[PDB]
């Protein structure tokens, strides 16, 4: 957010949490060609985006 | 690596089954295998959308890889490589090949 | 990139393959001929605009 | 000429369908009264001969 | 009989020429499967003899 | 309006829409042969042909 | 008036739909002829719309 | 079709099937090479109404 | 000479269907070449009379497409026909005519 | 289209498709009647010279 909307955490303890939530960029970066892939390059890709 | 281990020294996989019998090798048992592959992990995690299609648009997988590049009028090229990252599921399933 | 006047520097294509162009031979081949192309075009008004 | 041809497809592995091939084209064509010009060749080619 | 065969090999036979894509699914479907985690449970100590 | 579009063609595309209307008083010299002053503007979208 | 129906001579067959959205059906890029004339025509300008 | 507004309709389909003809259906399928010299370099936005 | 024909393409004997042959036949090298040059033949100044940015690539597009497309029937040509039309001429009542 | 789309079978084992395709071929008799044909021509040529 820009370092909009800054937030913070409470220090005490969290035993057992665990959020498999993020990926490196190659999966990123694999991903979004993936999905460049199952288009039609016409006009029908780009204008939803 | 599936598709790459029924061939003949695809790629640059390992081949720990290579003592078995694999007699075709044609491009439409390699799109076969992929849509099997394709559909074992829609199935197996509950995908949605389309996931690993495409890569069969142009009916040949033995040679599938992704790149991208632009062109500019001066003759330059950029030709941007977009290689897989390390995996454990492909390097467990060596071990269950070799076990 | 976005290029400004310089005309050696206009990107008229952005290319993506499916498959290794090695395997084909295609080593040495002009890219267009090995690469799918990108055509998306939007006619904007310049009225709206001013 | 007719008989070896008859001959030839009656025994031949070959398949002929030009199925993927039209899949791959119609990812870039459209068949609108715009871009029609261009592209009618391709719709004649593309056209189910039999 | 998970690819190469359907139409082709009766249904009491296998396909000797196409087993080592057969057994390289099956074992592929055999690692999906299993992927879960072992969560814990309820622990008792033994109040019998044995 | 120019700027404001992606178009990487779009400033000879404003420079030459300014030169049709004055192709009677303030004539200039085009490189490709085929094509002349009064040409549409709109057609020059190629790097070769500024 | 009312009593007349179309007579077509060569019907799409219905092996030339996708699977159903609830009651339509997409037309199979396979497709082609007059149909797919009709049915690109169609699209465009419902995009447009 | 009780009153003018169905004639937006069948005058769409109306041009749509003829313009897939004079394009497409008719270069391919007529004979006198005459013919189809003069059909084709014919469009509807100048041939038809 | 006797026992023998004549052939508008260089042939070979069948081996492995496997991805090299493929790709490396002489018809298949007339195709790739063949499109090529068109392609920078759409691409050339000259035709901007009738072709916008958008067309050009859209044309662009298109015969690379046609160019990617895997197709077996190069193969068949360089390395199975000529089985066929050997065995064939051997029964046909009229034997082949050559020059 | 031909030199474009050339589909293969699955399971296509040249010598077993070959073989099969081949066999019907030499239960014909036309190659000797062709030939015998060709002997009484010969000797119908000859006298006739």
């Amino acid at each position: 957010a820009n370092n909009l909307l800054n937030s913070t955490i409470p220090i005490s303890l969290r035993p057992t949490i665990l959020c498999p939530w993020f990926a490196s960029s190659e999966d990123l970066r694999l991903q979004q060609v993936m999905h460049l892939v199952n288009i039609s390059s016409n006009t029908a890709a780009a204008l939803p985006l | 690596s599936a598709v790459a281990q029924c061939q003949d020294a695809g790629f640059l996989v390992p081949r720990p089954l290579d003592a078995l019998r694999q007699f075709d090798v044609t491009s439409a048992a390699a799109a076969e295998i992929m849509h099997a592959v394709n559909d074992a992990f829609k199935t197996a995690f509950d995908l949605d959308g389309a996931l690993l299609d495409g890569l069969a648009l142009y009916g040949d997988p033995r040679i599938a890889d992704l790149s991208a590049a632009y062109l500019q009028y001066g003759g330059n090229v950029v030709r941007e490589h977009v290689p897989p990252g390390p995996s454990h599921i492909h390097r467990t399933l060596q071990q269950v090949e070799s076990t | 990139p976005f290029t400004r006047l310089v005309q050696n520097d206009v990107i008229t294509n952005v290319l993506v393959a499916r498959v290794d162009p090695a395997q084909r031979g295609d080593a040495a081949v002009d890219i267009r001929a090995t690469h799918a192309t990108f055509a998306a075009a939007l006619p904007v008004d310049p009225a709206a605009i001013v | 000429v007719e008989a070896l041809s008859t001959l030839l497809r009656s025994v031949t592995p070959l398949v002929l369908d030009p199925t993927v091939l039209t899949n791959a084209i119609t990812t870039i064509s459209e068949s609108t009264t715009q871009t029609i010009s261009p592209i009618s060749e391709i719709l004649r080619l593309l056209q189910p001969m039999g | 009989k998970t690819v190469l065969s359907r139409g082709y090999i009766d249904n009491a036979q296998f396909n000797p020429l196409a087993l080592r894509s057969n057994v390289l699914l099956m074992l592929l479907q055999f690692t999906l499967s299993n992927l879960k985690i072992n969560k814990s449970s309820t622990f008792t100590s033994d109040v019998t003899t044995i | 309006a120019g700027p404001m579009t992606s178009d990487p063609h779009s400033p000879v595309k404003v420079f030459m829409a300014l030169a049709n209307l004055l192709a009677q008083p303030e004539p200039i010299a085009i490189g490709v042969p085929g094509m002349h002053q009064t040409t549409p503007a709109s057609q020059f979208s190629h790097p070769g042909v500024w | 008036e009312y009593s007349q129906v179309p007579d077509i001579k060569d019907p799409i067959p219905p092996s030339a739909w996708t699977g159903p959205i609830g009651n339509v059906r997409y037309l199979l890029p396979s497709v082609q002829g007059p149909a797919r004339h009709l049915y690109d025509t169609w699209r465009a300008a419902a995009r447009q719309i | 079709s009780g009153s003018t507004a169905t004639s937006t309709e069948h005058t769409a389909n109306n041009s749509t099937m003829m313009e897939y003809f004079l394009n497409v259906h008719a270069p391919s399928h007529v004979k006198s090479a005459s013919l189809k010299r003069i059909l084709t370099d014919m469009t509807i936005q100048r041939n038809y109404v | 000479p006797p026992n023998r024909m004549v052939y508008p393409w260089p042939n070979q004997p069948l081996p492995r269907l496997t991805v090299a042959p493929t790709y490396d036949s002489a018809m298949s090298n007339w195709i790739s070449t063949t499109i090529a040059f068109f392609i920078r033949v759409v691409n050339s100044v000259n035709m901007t009379a009738t072709v916008n940015d958008l067309t050009r690539r859209t044309m662009t597009g298109v015969m690379t497409a046609m160019r990617q497309v895997k197709t077996m029937t190069p193969f068949y040509i360089q390395h199975m026909c000529p089985t066929e039309l050997s065995v064939l001429a051997s029964v046909t009542v009229t034997p082949p005519f050559q020059v | 289209v031909a030199m474009l789309c050339g589909q293969t079978e699955t399971n296509l084992i040249p010598s077993h498709h070959y073989g099969k395709a081949f066999a019907p071929l030499f239960a014909s008799n036309a190659m000797f009647t062709r030939n015998q044909r060709a002997v009484i021509t010969r000797e119908a040529f000859v006298c006739a010279r």
